DNA sequence: CGGGAAAATCTCTAGCA
DNA sequence: ACTGCTAGAGATTTTCCCG
DNA sequence: CGGGAAAATCTCTAGCA
DNA sequence: ACTGCTAGAGATTTTCCCG
């Protein structure tokens, strides 16, 4: 039941920035989103992102691929 | 407080001081003379 | 230092030096040198080294109208994934902005539109086209395209490509539309391999699945959690690290000192 | 890796398709692609429907996207084939369109929106439009009198017709609708490139006869002999292109 | 994949389609997708992401002439050091540009004067200045101010001294000479926390004191190394390691494997 | 050989292919259609 | 003789660019000088740089100072 | 550091100055100094001079820089106090002129002048000047032939005087001279910087008196006590500031 | 050896037609 | 065959100074 | 574990009135 | 209370592939 919508939300990607770095962060794993926070974890780091600083998708393509 | 210099709009001649009562990422806003402005953070100083 | 500084600021008031120049000729520390130009007005004359961060939430898109051949061409683009919309208007009228926001509205979920403060995007008849369809606005700072970064740096791959198709067409209009049809799908690259196309579908797609997903997570898993304080709601737990949502606060906080009821 | 026998158990049983597999067991979705392809007895998104209707004394050109009943249209100046054309590459360069289905009217057999065809890679073939144009017409005699033109009600139609009418099985609208399809096929265009990647290439493993290659895993690579799918360790099998 | 290839370059001649887009739609591997799109004489539209560096030898001086208040501001600056002359001149001509020049030659070792392609200065005036006193010329490429960093920059600065000081003066020359002045000796900073006189000193002082230790080194230290080749013409040796002159052609050799003699 | 393309002088159109007759540090010489011409290496590329 | 010269020599600052590089390298020592070339040692090692892309001083004020 | 002996008795046998301690024992400079300044029996270059010579019925107004006899010079249109001023904030923005030597005449003794040394920092003063001005009318009346305008030639007059006549005990033209002389000052003043910043400093080392503090080694720490240069390490010595 | 403060370095920007 | 740079503002790392 | 080649990442630029 | 970005070109580091 629930732990199957977990690694399900757990299965986007997310791209995102820091408030002071031009540069987009590499695909991190998505655990809890938000109206206005994603919660990620980007290398074993658990990091809070704005939602308008976050790209989230999934990659239907690296999906279909394993 | 702070004092704001800034660059308001299409003008070279810097402007200020003024009251810093709003500092966001990327822009501020500030009080100079009974007039609200809001400039971008490139085109001001905060002392 | 009473008469290096007395003797800096009579200087200052001539030449305007800068804080090494009067610390080195004053036996000044660099903090007094440094007070001595910040009081000065006449000095402050530049701004921070650094840019924003424009907004780049799923429903944000930003407008602008660029001009080619005479003609006015109004471009959007969805700034979460780069694909965008273009048509070649007659005239930067309120009228046909809000024409063209009204079918941008229809074909895609268009929550809030960026634009800078052209007379067309602050018109009262765009303002009653985004009342209509439930869209929010934000004007830019004035005179900062900056604050349309993703939308003026669309104007020239739009501009780009319609230059390597112009001929293929007999009319501009025609070209603006191939343009359009190249950009968005046989242009790839970016944060996933995809074209425009292809991630505008991923990110609005993900987004309801996301947003269906985590409602069904919040519906089952409904815990509270005391931490080091009040029954903050759970969000997430495992590896060791808890996230919760203490009064409207999202912080981290490890799975010692934490327990879930 | 260690369910693809309980996943062909599943077929043999269910006759289920390969999303599911991949989706319950955790298999690359090309093993249980092939897991679906082996069996015998277990054996759209981009056509739109074009038409013109005529309202008030002006033409509106409606498209559907008949998987998902997602409407385009708009008012044209004139039924010509350079109106048509023009809306054609626009629809194009906006969704993916493949096919277009069409009414043989003069505007539609046109060289000029023959020839937007062949550059956009549209293929042209000569009732839900029917349908579709009059729920359009319907919307349109509702929402009529909060404009005072004919085009600006017809993008309200539309907008009201993609995003605030929902139904269907899940109470889903158009756009929403028209999104998974569109992420479905994406995904069945990923997954058949990698299979057309990977179809060319041989594995010899154990040395025993060449086998076709499934997946290349980051410690194992599935392989496929005498319809039977095999897992082998990868120092254990050598992969070759032909 | 030859009927892979025969597809993309017939979706190219369409729609350009960069060398991603077409690995992606026709299974092609990177290097053909790349190799297509490179010989499309129509894609070749972005030069490349480097910026060069100008000269900064002793001898180097850039000139250029700026406006200000509807008058002419005809301003060098030494590259090495900073260092800047200006002065107010009532026309852009090659006539008082050869006047400046002359006077700067003569107030400064000018070996070198690098200007952009204004008609004053690819006068047949100046470059009678300039063959007088020795002077060698060097153009810039044709509209690229980069090739004019240095005294370009320095048109922004001296602007700026002079809006700081504008109020000080009646007439623009006067807060001319007195930027100059500020900038030349009232602001510290750089490569060795100079102003731009000290920094032009102690460049010039070097160069003779080098120059004159360098000729009695080499008039007394007279050997000759053999390495791996031909008597080479000893520079420097210590430290495991010797710097030698081949052939007009300076390279470093390790202490082992030459022989000094 | 070498093929180059440049954009030559304040003008947007690209121009080439052009033979290269020399690459230095930040800007090369090429030869389009008997016409020698000394273009940057940020308005040029060499293929 | 010889050798208080070439310790002078070897009390200039060099100041230098890479033929890529935007940035200024720090205060090298000057072994040798040339009329297109000097021969500097930065950090235990030895680079020649070209005589346009280097800057020779002597830090009148590090000197004065030891 | 261990040639501190060595210096104080070439001093006190030879009367040398710091300059060359400095540079033959290898001394941070302030030691030298110091040690030059202990001995009571061992006890320019912005000084410019302004004048006006009159040639063909146009005024030129020469400046020569005494140490060196390096000049500058240009034709003005009126011997008035606006351009004396405006001759000597140009002079004064070029090279560091704190002195300036002139004949009290009408244009150097105007309002304009005198504001303008007060901007620049110049110290106002009413036969070298003399002599200077008859070798640039000589080279003018050499090199005349080659321009038109006689501000030109003047121009050309001071850039051979300046770089092309050499002599001296050298052989080093003004040029040189100028920049040698400017250079010293330059390292002049950074020691009197440097004197002046650490003699507000007390060393207190093995704890004995406070001591006059020389220099902060990286090995060692140099003081001056009852007149008498003395070595401690670092650890064993304690600085404040007074 | 250990923090804190001050100094040095690093990073990044507008303006220069 | 020729060429972006300069100075200031804020951030971050190094060095030094007394324990 | 060791090179080589190919892929991924990094760095940096013009143009967008 | 708001905000530079995008895509391409060359350089450099990572990963993989067979020994
Ligand atoms: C008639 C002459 C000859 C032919 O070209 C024109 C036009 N021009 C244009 C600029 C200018 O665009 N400065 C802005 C800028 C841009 C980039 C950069 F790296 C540096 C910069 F200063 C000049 O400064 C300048 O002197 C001229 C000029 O002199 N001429
Ligand atoms: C009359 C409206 C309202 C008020 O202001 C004007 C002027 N303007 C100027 C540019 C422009 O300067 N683009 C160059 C650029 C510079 C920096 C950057 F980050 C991005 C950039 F695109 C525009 O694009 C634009 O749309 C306008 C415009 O619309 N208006
Ligand atoms: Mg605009
Ligand atoms: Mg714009
Ligand atoms: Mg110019
Ligand atoms: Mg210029
Ligand atoms: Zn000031
Ligand atoms: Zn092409």
């Amino acid at each position: 039941e629930l732990q199957k919508q977990i690694t399900k939300i757990q299965n986007f990607r997310v791209y995102y920035r820091d408030s002071r770095d031009p540069v987009w962060k590499g695909p991190a794993k998505l655990l809890w989103k938000g109206e206005g926070a994603v919660v990620i974890q980007d290398n074993s780091d658990i990091k809070v992102v704005p939602r308008r600083k976050a790209k989230i998708i999934r990659d239907y393509g690296k999906q279909m691929a394993g | 407080n702070f004092r704001v210099y800034y660059r308001d709009s299409r003008d070279p001649v810097w402007k200020g001081p003024a009251k810093l009562l709003w500092k966001g990422e990327g822009a501020v806003v500030i009080q100079d003379n009974s007039d609200i402005k809001v400039v971008p953070r490139r085109k001001a100083k905060i002392i | 230092f009473l008469d290096g500084i007395d003797k800096a600021q009579e200087e200052h008031e001539k030449y305007h030096s800068n804080w090494r120049a009067m610390a080195s000729d004053f036996n000044l520390p660099p903090v007094v040198a440094k007070e001595i130009v910040a009081s000065c007005d006449k000095c402050q004359l530049k701004g921070e080294a650094m840019h924003g961060q424009v907004d780049c939430s799923p429903g944000i898109w930003q407008l602008d109208c660029t001009h080619l051949e005479g003609k006015v061409i109004l471009v959007a683009v969805h700034v979460a994934s780069g694909y965008i919309e273009a048509e070649v208007i007659p005239a930067e009228t309120g009228q046909e902005t809000a024409y063209f926001l009204l079918k941008l509205a229809g074909r895609w979920p268009v929550k809030t539109v960026h634009t800078d403060n052209g007379s067309n995007f602050t018109s009262t008849t765009v303002k009653a086209a985004c009342w209509w369809a439930g869209i929010k606005q934000e004007f830019g700072i004035p005179y900062n395209p900056q604050s349309q970064g993703v939308i003026e740096s669309m104007n020239k791959e739009l501009k780009k490509i319609i230059g390597q198709v112009r001929d293929q067409a007999e009319h501009l209009k025609t070209a603006v539309q191939m343009a359009v049809f190249i950009h968005n799908f046989k242009r790839k690259g970016g944060i996933g391999g995809y074209s425009a196309g292809e991630r505008i579908v991923d990110i609005i797609a993900t987004d309801i699945q996301t947003k269906e997903l985590q409602k069904q997570i919040t519906k089952i898993q409904n815990f509270r959690v005391y931490y080091r304080k009040g029954p903050a709601k759970l969000l997430w737990k495992g590896e060791g690290a808890v996230v919760i949502q203490d009064n409207s606060d999202i912080k981290v906080v490890p799975r010692r000192k934490a327990k879930i009821i």
